[PDB]
């Protein structure tokens, strides 16, 4: 039981970073947005990728 | 061969925490690539809260 709650909550801790990841995406793109800013973001994100 | 099956374990799960790393970097990388090609403003606006 206490390694399936462990999992769980490390499952919830994974999200959680996700989200606060996206959450900084979106503050990014509010800042960049440009079509010159969006060209190298968009390729920026494809290298990151 | 005790020593060498530390050495492996160790490598193995760093192998997969890192695994892990560059898949959740990989799937926030196609969002924020969604995020830059379609309906920016709107989306970017109501999806922070």
């Amino acid at each position: 039981e206490l390694d399936d709650l462990k999992g769980d909550q490390n499952v919830k801790e994974s999200q959680l970073r996700k989200e606060k990841a996206e959450i900084e995406s979106i503050e990014q793109q509010l800042k960049l947005k440009g079509i010159e800013e969006v060209r190298l973001r968009i390729q920026q994100v494809q290298q990151e990728l | 061969l005790t020593a060498q099956d530390e050495e492996l374990t160790q490598e193995i799960k760093q192998e997969e925490e890192q695994k892990q790393q560059f898949a959740q970097q990989q799937e926030i990388a196609l969002e924020e690539k969604k995020r830059l090609e379609r309906h920016e403003v709107w989306n970017l606006e109501e999806d922070k809260r």
